């Protein structure tokens, strides 16, 4: 168990993509140090926001 | 007509010219199968992907 539990909290800091930690909680809902925005339009105000929840043990 | 001055002629090597660049930036694609393939095509876009394949490798 110490060993599964360990390896939970090891993805958890190490899930990057382009040097972006995602798993860790830094893009959580209720208080988030950076929040995820997509531009899927060719306009100004075309922007909707993503939300990865914390996810370590 | 003036015959010392060949403007329409001028105007038909020059856009030859730039049709002739853009057919020379498309056989390298084709010929690697890789979008970017120099600088300049999409700087950012570059330097993502090699930082992709430092993960990949």
């Amino acid at each position: 168990v110490s060993q599964l539990v360990d390896e939970i909290d090891r993805i958890a800091s190490q899930a990057e993509f382009n040097k972006m930690k995602l798993l860790t909680g830094a893009f959580a809902r209720l208080n988030p140090t950076a929040s995820m925005w997509f531009h899927i339009g060719a306009n100004m105000h075309q922007r909707e926001r993503v939300y990865i929840e914390t996810m370590n043990t | 007509m003036i015959i010392n001055h060949n403007v329409s002629a001028i105007f038909a090597h020059r856009t030859l010219k730039s049709n002739d660049a853009n057919l020379s930036k498309d056989i390298e694609k084709l010929s690697s199968g890789m979008r970017i393939n120099k600088a300049g095509d999409d700087a950012s876009g570059l330097a993502v992907s090699e930082k992709m394949r430092t993960q990949i490798a």
